[PDB]
């Protein structure tokens, strides 16, 4: 019953899952992140954050929103 | 957990040229310990 997900989009096409994982750990402890992929298997521009707890996703919107990962500023809309 | 210390592929990633300033550090003063490392 409690959402623990954050939605990142404008991800610069470099940008991994690992990288997001090391990024939003500074925020709180990370789960998982997952870049879902296109109908030719191509990587999406946006990802999944799925934090261990809930709180950690109105920090992580404070502490990283507007972040530029190679030159581009994350979005996060969650 | 150790705030602001991150790892090279990070900090290119960022744009940080040195690797002695903490990144994230100084907001986290301000916004207070992340809640979710509490736990
Ligand atoms: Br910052």
């Amino acid at each position: 019953e409690a959402d623990r997900t954050l939605f990142v989009g404008n991800l610069e096409t470099k940008v991994t899952e690992e990288l997001l994982f090391e990024l939003f750990h500074q925020a709180g402890p990370v789960i998982k992140v997952k870049i879902p992929k296109d109908k030719d298997g191509k990587p999406k521009q946006f990802a999944f954050v799925n934090f261990k707890h809930e709180v950690s996703v109105p920090y992580a919107m404070n502490l990283l929103n507007g972040i530029k990962l190679y030159g581009r500023p994350i979005k996060i809309q969650f | 957990f150790k705030p602001g210390v991150i790892s090279e592929e990070l900090q290119d990633a960022l744009g940080v040229t040195d690797k002695s300033l903490p990144p994230f550090i100084y907001r986290m003063r301000q916004l207070g310990y992340p809640p979710g490392w509490l736990k």
